[PDB]
C-alpha cells in the first residue's frame, strides 16, 4: 500500500475563499506522474481524478472547480482545491484515492462547514 | 516493457478447517498503472478477499512487503478456513479509471477445506 499523513477532518467558514482538503502520501516513490492516478471521492462518485498516463483531469459539471496541485504530486502531496460554491454544496467525508504503479491506498477526510 | 503476466503457481491447495492457507501470485511487470485484487469465484456476484486500498481485511496477511514500489509478490495467508472459504480465487489485475477495469486475471487456485 502507499501509505499516508492522516486527518480526521478540516474546516472552512464563509470566510474561506477557497477549501483545500490534505492528503499527503509518505511513501510515494514516483519517477514521474505518469505513474501517478488520483481520486477524490464523495459519496460514492468520483469527483476528481487525475489520470497521469494521459495527463488529464476529470470532474463533473457539478464540480466544476475542483483541482489538485500536479506540482506536489511526486512530493506526495495530493491535496484537493476547489472554491466556495463547490465546498457548500457538497459537504462530508471525502475519499482520497492515490495509485503508484500497482501500489495503491486512500485515506478519509471530513469536510466541516462550521 | 512487456505484457505483465499472473502468476499463480498452485493450481489447487487443500487444509482443514480453522486452519490457514497461503495463496501464491506473483507479477511479472508493475505496469500498467493499476492494483492487484484477490477475488473469490468469477462473475458479478465474486467477492472480493483481498486489495490494499480497501483494508484491513480480517484474516488476510500479506505474504511480502507489498508497501515497497518493487514489490511483485502478491501472495497471500488467509487464517482460520471455514467451508465458505471453498471455491477457487483470482488474483488480478486492473487498470486506472472511472471505474476501474479488469486487465488480466490469474489462472485461479482452488481452495478445498478438510
Ligand atoms: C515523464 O514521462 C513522459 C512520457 O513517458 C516523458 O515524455 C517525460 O519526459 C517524463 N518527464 C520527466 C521529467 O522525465
Ligand atoms: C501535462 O499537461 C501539461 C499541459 O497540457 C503539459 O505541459 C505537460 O507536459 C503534461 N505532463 C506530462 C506530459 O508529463
Ligand atoms: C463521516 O464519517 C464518519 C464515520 O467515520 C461518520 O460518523 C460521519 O457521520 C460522516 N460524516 C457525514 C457528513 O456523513
Amino acid at each position: 500500500q502507499l501509505l499516508f499523513n492522516k486527518t480526521k477532518s478540516v474546516e472552512f467558514t464563509f470566510g474561506n475563499d477557497t477549501v483545500v482538503i490534505p492528503c499527503f502520501v509518505t511513501n510515494m516513490e514516483a519517477q514521474n506522474t505518469t505513474e501517478v492516478y488520483v481520486k477524490w471521492k464523495f459519496k460514492g462518485r468520483d469527483i476528481y481524478t487525475f489520470d497521469g498516463a494521459l495527463n488529464k483531469s476529470t470532474v463533473p459539471t457539478d464540480f466544476s472547480s475542483a483541482k489538485i496541485e500536479v506540482s506536489q504530486l511526486l512530493k506526495g502531496d495530493a491535496s484537493l482545491k476547489m472554491d466556495k460554491s463547490d465546498a457548500v454544496s457538497h459537504t462530508g467525508n471525502y475519499t482520497c484515492e492515490v495509485t503508484e504503479l500497482t501500489r495503491e491506498g486512500e485515506t478519509i477526510i471530513e469536510l466541516k462547514y462550521r | 516493457e512487456e505484457e505483465v503476466q499472473i502468476i499463480q503457481p498452485d493450481k489447487s491447495v487443500s487444509v482443514a478447517a480453522g486452519e490457514s492457507a497461503i495463496l501464491h501470485c506473483t507479477i511479472t511487470s508493475l505496469f500498467p498503472v493499476g492494483p492487484i485484487q484477490w477475488f473469490r469465484g468469477a462473475g458479478p456476484a465474486r467477492v472480493l478477499i483481498y486489495n490494499q486500498r480497501q483494508g484491513p481485511f480480517p484474516r488476510v496477511t500479506t505474504i511480502s512487503e507489498t508497501t515497497r514500489r518493487e514489490n511483485m509478490d502478491f501472495s497471500i495467508s488467509i487464517s482460520n478456513i471455514t467451508p465458505a472459504d471453498a471455491g477457487t480465487y483470482y488474483c488480478i489485475k486492473f487498470r486506472k479509471g472511472s471505474p476501474d477495469t479488469e486487465f488480466k486475471s490469474g489462472a485461479g487456485t482452488e481452495l478445498s477445506v478438510r
